[PDB]
């Protein structure tokens, strides 16, 4: 037993790239809260977990609150709901196993996944001609946005 | 500033670049800080008191008016002043070199006018 409670360097291994992973984001999605993860691999990657690491499930499943874990999935969209909070965490595990070696991983990632762009409306309307007119803000305070079509 | 406009007398229905053309000044000198500088595009009535940035049935624009210019060169500008159940407008701008309140440096006095019937 080596003892050392403290006073060391702890870890000392690097994620880096040139290697066959996961990664799970969140993109191009329509008011309805998701994730999308990733496999950059090749001849025939194994299954994944995509767990729930939260201390009061708020990440919420649709009906049972599940993990729901993929089987030769690469990118899905989890369409989850919403208990009541704006933070989360996600534990996500996957078995690679390339070649004669069982590769797996276990990644904790934090996703928080609240709304940006609060968008309101607002029509008139004249005698056969039509006009809205768009309030766009940003849900977040100072923390800007920027903004390239509409 | 000169402000370059398509047509003084439009009707109801119908989009219109407005096209500020301001050029900076040899008496920039004294500071060179911020590089851009923010303006703004207000809009009277031609009898007094102008419209609010919520301008409901008078004016329609494409986005924040306070669109900046540089202290470098011949910068232009732009907005689409959808109009709406008007006549006799006025545009006019102002020079704030920051964002917060008594930013604001000079008031020009260059006020083109259009008309809508």
């Amino acid at each position: 037993c080596k003892e050392s409670t403290k006073v060391l360097v702890k870890q000392a291994h690097n994620l880096n790239l040139g290697e066959y992973a996961l990664e799970l984001k969140s993109v191009q999605s329509d008011a309805l809260e998701s994730l999308q993860v990733e496999v950059e691999v090749q001849k025939n990657i194994g299954n994944m977990k995509n767990l729930p690491v939260s201390f009061s499930m708020d990440e919420i499943q649709a009906r049972k609150r599940y993990n729901t874990p993929f089987e030769n999935v690469r990118l899905e969209y989890y369409l989850l709901d919403q208990i009541t909070a704006f933070d989360l965490i996600i534990k996500t595990s996957f078995t690679k196993k390339n070649d004669q070696g069982t590769f797996g991983e276990t990644k904790k990632v934090r996703i928080q996944c609240y709304l940006q762009l609060s968008v309101s409306v607002e029509d008139i309307f004249k005698k056969d001609i039509f006009f809205f007119k768009f309030l766009l803000n940003s849900s977040v305070r100072e923390e800007p946005v920027i903004l390239y079509s509409s | 500033v000169q402000l370059l406009l398509d047509e003084p007398k439009v009707k109801v229905g119908e989009i219109i670049n407005l096209k500020i053309i301001t050029e900076p000044t040899s008496t920039c000198r004294r500071k060179q800080n911020s590089t851009v500088n923010f303006l703004d595009i207000v809009i009277f009535d031609s009898k007094t008191s102008k419209i609010l940035p919520r301008s409901n049935r008078r004016i329609l624009y494409n986005g924040s008016l306070t669109k900046p210019i540089s202290t470098t060169k011949v910068s232009e500008i732009n907005l689409e002043i959808i109009p709406i159940e008007k006549g006799r407008y006025e545009f006019s701008v102002c020079i704030s070199k920051s964002n917060n309140q008594d930013g604001i440096i000079q008031f020009d006095s260059e006020n083109v006018i259009l008309s809508v019937i």
